[PDB]
């Protein structure tokens, strides 16, 4: 480059930031997704599909691991999830290499959201175009966080986002409670997810990954398939 | 302008003649005229190039030296009764003149009436200072120029 | 090339400032925050902008950021825009105490921040900043002090003031209604649960909206108080019962 | 609609839309040219036709079909400019994956380097995205073969049979038929839906001369392309 | 209109028309050719004199890259020297770090990198060139390579740039090419280049021929034009 | 890394940004000063006191070192930078050479900051006028001024801020070295002109003088109350 | 935006044929009227805090 | 309470026990009911044929 560095981002002159809105609704066009945070464990839950026969499902993921206890999804956008993904990566390693010690979910969107804002205050780029959903089970208690392109973490019992995303909210406003269990929570998770779905749900187009205190897990196909029988 | 309608025709005429018979030019006997429009930039150009005006005056704006004999000049004819402080009204608001200070002290009255008094008390200032001249403040930037 | 920049450093053709004004006066919209002192202790109401059914607030420190032993600040703005200065605030009070072993007095390090958002605004051609934040604390030299910051990188000494634009209708309230050297710790707390039930339009004031944190100056301590749930709720049943008592005599 | 200039540089719209990038996906149709990738169940066809405007133009210098490693090979669409300047970027990071790790790179994650490299060009605004397409075959230990595709946009997935270039969704429309029929997919199984594919979309019936074919098998890991004279022989072997 | 004023962005419709503008500079200039017979490659370029305008023999366009290594630029002149003095430098770092000399299928492409570079970026412009890249070697025959400004560089037997570049390579396919010395050749150039340019718009002309092969053991030089001066005197035999 | 000019030239050929520069002086408070042969005086106008809070904060006349004192119009962020670097050049210069610095030297200073502030690209130039006043060696007191271009010049009676033509005349008729000889009336004559301009209800005046042997001490507002009454007290007497 | 509600509702218990009214018809009445295009997604509202 | 399936299920119960006691509008109006939840049903795999 040259010398530019001029940040295309300013003030309108109501008084809001232009891009970062326009940013939100690449957001609530993208492909549904929900996550439930239940007392013992959480539970995200994306939903994937397949334009055609002849993709391949083994290979694109979408709930993702990060150290060995958090895990992480999004409803935005594929190539810019993959961004930030590898940039939480390593900026959980050097956590890693100095405290030795596993970084705690607070400490991670504290790190990936101030990524993120300063992406958008820097100029020649535009912001991102995905919101995230970071949970873990750190120090007993369990955690579930929420991002945006904007740069700002939240802290949701049970929230969703992608298409529909206001109808699953009032969904879970009914459904979630004080208190259940993991498997529960599995369970009005796929019941949040059959609501805004097509017709084929198979054990492929859902995805499920939950935090145990035990760790992360991300669930084979099989038990999905297992799971969904008698599903909501 | 000059259209093809019969609309616009009695307007252009009447001017033409009123700048020949200011500029007759046969016997006038020193008759002063004043004009005066609010604006100035879509006026007429030939009346304002000399020959025809050579005065133009602007009255620019205000300060907070002219408005208190315009609170006392219509504050005069009134019962002002010995309660009423108008230096707090006079200090506290800061953009006003005085077609806002008529519409105080007429509200100002109206309030004294509407609790059956002869006299005003100062009260009935303050909540007509606080009620009118809420209709057109916008537009500062304080703080940020000592 | 450079037909895409936006020129946010060109004064106005009017012969003021142009972008700068924009993010001043969007930033009486959506967050109100005050603080009071008259004597020995000074308080932070904050305000709950969305309380939605399905938070956590596990952190027990929303929008009170604690950034030293001795102070702490108030932020209203854009939320990302938050963490960027109070990360940065926070590192530049204990590089002071590295040089010195002694605590940064109040007033240094408010020209230390004002300076930062300022120098941002002339030179880059780069976005400014939409934060305008308040500050608490002590000192060795003056005590207790509060202090209003501006995106501009104007700042000031205050005893009442406020960020939201609701507040206009606060601040002629303080006009009216302030002391001079008699804050009790039930006088100024008093006082402030009177001031965000008029301007803010929640019904009868629902203790999860609200959020105050004080500072008091116990032995050397200097202990930043953060109170949790039901001094709040006896406080609004303190008050409604001073306003159902006052009100006897209409 | 349009604000500021989100006809010009990748920005957002209003819409939550952005348009350069999908201008880069129809920058490949100005090649005129459509090639087709099937995965059987020991091997993985690549087919690609060529154009020969000119007598005075050589029959060496033209063909798509380059070779990464010597267990990858591609195919390139779109404009050719682009494409080989594409190739090297393959070509250079498959040999820095040797010198880091010390084992040979799966074709899987040569396609995250590709596609990360695609995004920063669609990320920041002064630069070019580089519109032309993508196809890699190969085989891996422990999971057969596999084939993939590389993106303008930035994104990649597995896939069974997938072609590009100006003919898909006629092209995919008729491997969809192919597919979910449940078929036997052995090598000659695998050559013949290929060139047939491609024979009932472009609608040609063609002379062995155009088209080439770069197959990889399990028994013979190397990428190879096939002889003219052995193009023919699986032509009029299909041909009844 | 405006989409067309960077080289960043796209069209509408998914073009870029800088290059495309860049492309009709080089087709308004004088015409070159370029054949090669079975044992060397032939180079010849149409030279306008308009009165005097210079000496006999003043910028020409026959440069000469490396040791066995030709050029028959045409297009924008000031850019041409200066890919001329790219190429150089780039033959010269070959022989650098390895030590054998370049091979021109490298030379092509290390060229044309270049040349595409320049192609994505709002800071640069395309370069307003297209070129001719003719060797020979006792190991690899004779090559010939054309490089365009958006940065397409393949392989010919013969090709022609300029104004004249469909009505020349009409009759150069009427040619042979592989029972032909380039001796024959030569004469056989010098005939094209009197066919096409009737005299209306330019009287003056003149006629510059460049020669490697293996009469030239590999070297590239100037043919002997003073000397022997048989091409002129067999291109004027066609007055009917 | 920042490479774009912004201050460039027009075609009737002026420059925009400074004559927009000094727009934000004239929007501004104002701030007056005089000089005399053994002490000087300045002062400022347009307090606008909230009367509710604090005021040790919003103090506009500084000082740079024991001898030269400031006061500044425009905007209040950009003289703050101006402000502290200028603290530190008649610091480093008392460095190397071991006088005090000459007034004449900062003045060069703040001039030759801003001139090449103005020159270079990417950069927004300062918004402020400053009037530097302070008594040398060999007890010369004098004072001058800036702009917002970079010039600088002497001045026996400035003016600047909203409303400095109608102080610079009124300091213009008042051309009499006898108000230079008493100290009193000098004071008395900067609130004579202050008053002038401002609405001046005893509270919004902030004088300050410098008798070119001490630093600087800001008047009790008893004696600007004090020096208010015998101003109405001689100027009742127009009988 | 009161009557939109008591028609809603009202509209609700028609189909039922139900002179009964709930709590839930009411809900499910103002969330029909708030329709706008500022809409809620947690987001809009509180990166402006 | 949550559910939106089994709702679909016990309005055709009931509307075929007012045809089954002979009602005709409000056995209509609860399969007209049925419909319009049923229509927000992402799966009447089998359900469908019984609602028609």
């Amino acid at each position: 480059e040259r010398g530019y560095s001029f940040s295309l981002t300013t003030f309108s002159p109501s008084g809001k930031l232009v891009q970062i809105e326009y940013a939100l609704a690449a957001v609530a066009g993208g492909a549904p997704s929900v996550g439930i945070k239940a007392a013992n464990g959480v539970v995200l839950a994306t939903e994937k599909k397949q334009k055609s026969i002849l993709y391949d499902e083994r290979s694109v993921h979408k709930v993702e691991p990060i150290t060995k206890h958090i895990g992480l999804v999004y409803s935005g956008m594929g190539p810019d999830y993959r961004v930030l993904v590898h940039r939480a990566r390593k900026l959980a390693q050097q956590y890693y290499l100095v405290y030795q010690e596993p970084i705690p979910t607070a400490q991670l969107v504290q790190r990936v959201a101030s990524v993120m804002q300063e992406y958008t205050q820097s100029g020649g780029v535009r912001p991102f175009g995905v919101s995230l959903l970071i949970c873990g089970w750190n120090e007993g208690r369990p955690y579930l966080f929420q991002s945006d392109p904007s740069g700002a973490y939240f802290a949701w019992k049970a929230t969703a986002m992608g298409k529909n995303y206001v109808n699953g909210k009032t969904f879970l406003e009914k459904r979630y409670n004080e208190d259940l269990e993991l498997e529960d929570a599995i369970h009005t998770a796929i019941l949040t997810l059959k609501e805004s779905f097509e017709g084929q749900m198979t054990e492929d187009n859902i995805e499920v990954g939950i935090c145990n205190e035990a760790g992360f897990r991300r669930l084979t196909p099989t038990e999905v398939k297992d799971y969904l029988a008698a599903i909501a | 302008y000059d259209s093809n309608s019969g609309g616009e025709r009695e307007i252009q005429r009447t001017m033409l003649e009123l700048l020949n018979q200011l500029d007759g030019f046969d016997s006038r006997g020193d008759v002063k005229v004043i004009m005066a429009t609010n604006r100035i930039e879509t006026l007429d150009p030939a009346l304002i190039r000399p020959g025809r005006i050579d005065r133009k005056i602007e009255f620019p704006l205000p300060d907070e030296k002219t408005k208190k004999r315009i609170f006392q000049i219509h504050t005069s004819r009134m019962t002002l009764a010995d309660d009423v402080t108008l230096d707090d009204l006079i200090m506290a608001k800061d953009d006003l003149s005085g077609a806002d200070i008529k519409a105080i002290c007429t509200e100002a009255g109206l309030m004294a009436l509407r609790e059956r008094r002869m006299k005003v008390t100062n009260e009935d200032f303050k909540k007509s200072k606080e009620n009118v001249l809420y209709k057109k403040q916008e537009g500062t930037p304080e703080g940020l120029y000592l | 090339s450079r037909r895409y920049d936006s020129r946010t450093t060109i004064f106005s053709p009017e012969g003021r400032l142009y972008q700068v004004e924009y993010a001043m006066e969007a930033i009486g919209h959506a967050g109100t925050c005050l603080g009071i002192l008259a004597n020995d202790g000074v308080l932070l109401a904050a305000e709950r902008r969305n309380i939605h059914k399905l938070l956590d607030e596990v952190f027990f420190s929303e929008k009170i950021y604690k950034l030293n032993e001795d102070m702490a600040c108030s932020v209203a703005g854009i939320t990302s825009d938050a963490n960027v200065l109070t990360n940065e605030l926070r590192l530049i009070a204990q590089r002071y105490l590295l040089q010195y072993q002694e605590p940064i007095p109040c007033e240094q390090l408010v020209t230390a921040l004002c300076d930062i958002k300022q120098a941002y605004t002339q030179f880059g051609g780069k976005r400014p900043f939409g934060v305008s934040l308040l500050y608490i604390g002590w000192d060795k030299h003056y005590g207790f002090q509060l202090y209003q910051s501006d995106p501009s990188g104007n700042y000031g000494g205050w005893k009442a003031t406020c960020i939201g634009n609701n507040s206009a209708a606060a601040v002629s309230m303080l006009k009216q209604d302030y002391k001079e050297g008699e804050m009790t710790l039930k006088s100024a707390l008093a006082l402030a649960i009177k001031v965000l039930n008029k301007t803010m339009d929640v019904s009868k004031l629902s203790a999860e909206k609200v959020e105050i944190a004080t500072l008091t100056r116990e032995n050397g301590k200097t202990v930043i108080r953060v109170l949790k749930q039901k001094e709040v709720e006896q406080l609004i049943k303190k008050h409604e019962e001073e306003e159902a008592k006052a009100e006897r005599e209409k | 609609s349009s604000a500021g200039f989100d006809r010009h540089i990748t920005i957002f719209s209003p819409e939550g839309r952005l348009y350069q990038v999908e201008y880069a996906f129809k920058a490949i149709n100005q090649g005129g040219l459509t090639s087709v990738a099937v995965r059987g169940k020991d091997c993985a066809v690549i087919v690609t036709q060529k154009k020969v405007p000119d007598k005075l133009l050589d029959s060496s210098t033209v063909t798509h079909l380059f070779k990464i490693t010597e267990n990858i090979g591609c195919v390139m669409t779109g404009m050719t400019a682009d494409s080989r300047s594409q190739v090297q970027r393959a070509r250079y990071e498959a040999a820095n994956w040797k010198y880091k790790y010390g084992y040979e790179i799966p074709v899987d994650m040569l396609c995250k380097r590709i596609a990360d490299i695609s995004q920063v060009y669609t990320q920041n605004a002064e630069m070019r995205p580089l519109g032309c397409c993508m196809i890699l075959i190969g085989i891996d230990e422990e999971q057969g073969p596999q084939v993939y595709k590389c993106d303008p946009a930035g994104y990649y997935c597995g896939f069974k049979a997938t072609a590009a270039g100006v003919k898909q969704t006629e092209s995919t429309s008729f491997l969809e038929k192919k597919v979910k029929k449940k078929f036997d997919w052995t090598f000659e199984q695998t050559v013949e839906t290929a060139i047939t594919c491609l024979s009932t979309v472009l609608s040609i019936d063609f002379k062995p001369s155009e088209i080439e074919v770069g197959v990889v098998t399990v028994e013979n890991p190397k990428f190879r392309i096939l002889t003219e004279a052995e193009i023919d022989a699986h032509l009029v072997a299909l041909a009844e | 209109t405006g989409y067309d004023l960077s080289a960043s962005t796209f069209s509408p419709d998914g073009r870029v028309f800088q290059v495309e503008y860049a492309m009709k500079a080089v087709e308004n200039s004088s015409t070159a050719i370029g054949i090669r017979c079975k044992d060397g490659v032939v180079f010849g370029v149409e030279k306008l004199v308009l009165s005097k305008l210079y000496e006999e023999g003043s910028n020409k366009r026959l440069f000469n890259v490396d040791r066995h290594v030709g050029m028959a630029v045409a297009g924008l002149l000031a850019d041409a020297r200066s890919l001329a003095d790219i190429a150089r430098e780039e033959a010269s770092n070959f022989r650098s770090n390895f030590g054998y000399n370049i091979p021109l299928k490298h030379l092509a492409d290390r060229v044309a990198m270049y040349v595409h570079a320049y192609t994505l970026y709002s800071a640069v412009r395309p370069f307003g060139c297209s070129f001719m890249l003719g060797s020979y070697s006792v190991n690899d025959g004779a090559q010939l390579y054309m490089i365009d400004p958006s940065g397409v560089s393949y392989g010919y037997w013969g090709c022609a740039i300029g104004k004249a570049r469909q009505a020349a390579k009409t009759e150069i396919e009427k040619l042979q090419m592989k029972e032909m010395t380039c001796r024959d050749i030569v004469k056989e150039v010098a005939k094209i280049i009197y066919i096409v340019h009737d005299e209306v718009k330019d009287k003056a002309f003149e006629l510059e021929l460049s020669w490697v092969g293996e009469l030239t053991n590999g070297r590239h030089e100037i043919v002997p034009k003073d000397i022997r001066e048989e091409a002129e005197k067999y291109a004027k035999e066609s007055l009917k | 890394s920042y490479d774009r000019a912004i201050t460039v030239f027009s075609p009737d050929g002026h420059l925009f940004q400074v004559e927009y520069a000094q727009e934000a002086v004239k929007k501004g408070s104002t701030a007056v000063g005089v000089r005399g042969r053994d002490i000087v005086v300045l002062g400022v106008e347009k307090k606008s006191v909230a009367k509710l809070q604090d005021e040790r904060t919003v103090r506009k006349i500084c000082a740079l070192d024991d001898n030269v004192c400031m006061a500044f119009a425009g905007l209040t962020a950009d003289a703050r930078i101006v402000i502290n670097r200028a603290r530190v050049e008649c610091q480093s210069h008392r460095l190397t050479v071991e006088d005090p610095v000459t007034v004449e030297y900062i003045t060069r200073y703040i001039a030759s900051l801003k001139q090449r502030y103005t020159q270079s690209n990417g950069r927004r130039p300062f918004g402020i006028s400053a009037l530097i006043v302070g008594f040398d060696f060999d007890g010369t007191p004098r004072l001058y001024q800036t702009d917002p271009s970079g010039t600088y010049h002497a001045w026996k009676a400035n003016a600047i801020g909203r409303g400095a033509k109608s102080v610079r005349e009124f300091l213009e008729k008042n051309y009499t070295d006898e108000a230079i000889e008493t100290d009193d009336l000098t004071i008395k004559l900067v609130i004579k002109a202050l008053l002038e301009v401002v609405q001046s209800g005893g509270k919004n005046i902030e004088l300050a003088v410098m008798r070119r042997d001490q630093s600087l001490k800001i008047l009790n507002p008893e004696e600007i109350e004090k020096y208010v009454a015998e101003i109405e007290k001689e100027k009742e007497e127009n009988e | 935006e009161v009557k939109g509600v008591c028609t809603e509702a009202g509209m609700y218990a028609l189909r039922e044929r139900r002179v009964h009214v709930t709590q839930e018809d009411f809900e499910m009445a103002v969330a029909k009227v708030m329709q706008k295009d500022s809409e809620k997604n947690m987001s809009i509202k509180k990166l402006w805090k | 309470m949550d559910d939106k399936a089994l709702l679909v299920e016990v309005q055709l119960l009931e509307s075929k026990t007012y045809h089954a006691l002979s009602n005709l509008p409000k056995a209509r109006a609860a399969l007209t009911s049925a419909r319009t939840t049923a229509n927000a049903i992402y799966c009447p795999p089998k359900l469908q044929a019984t609602l028609d």
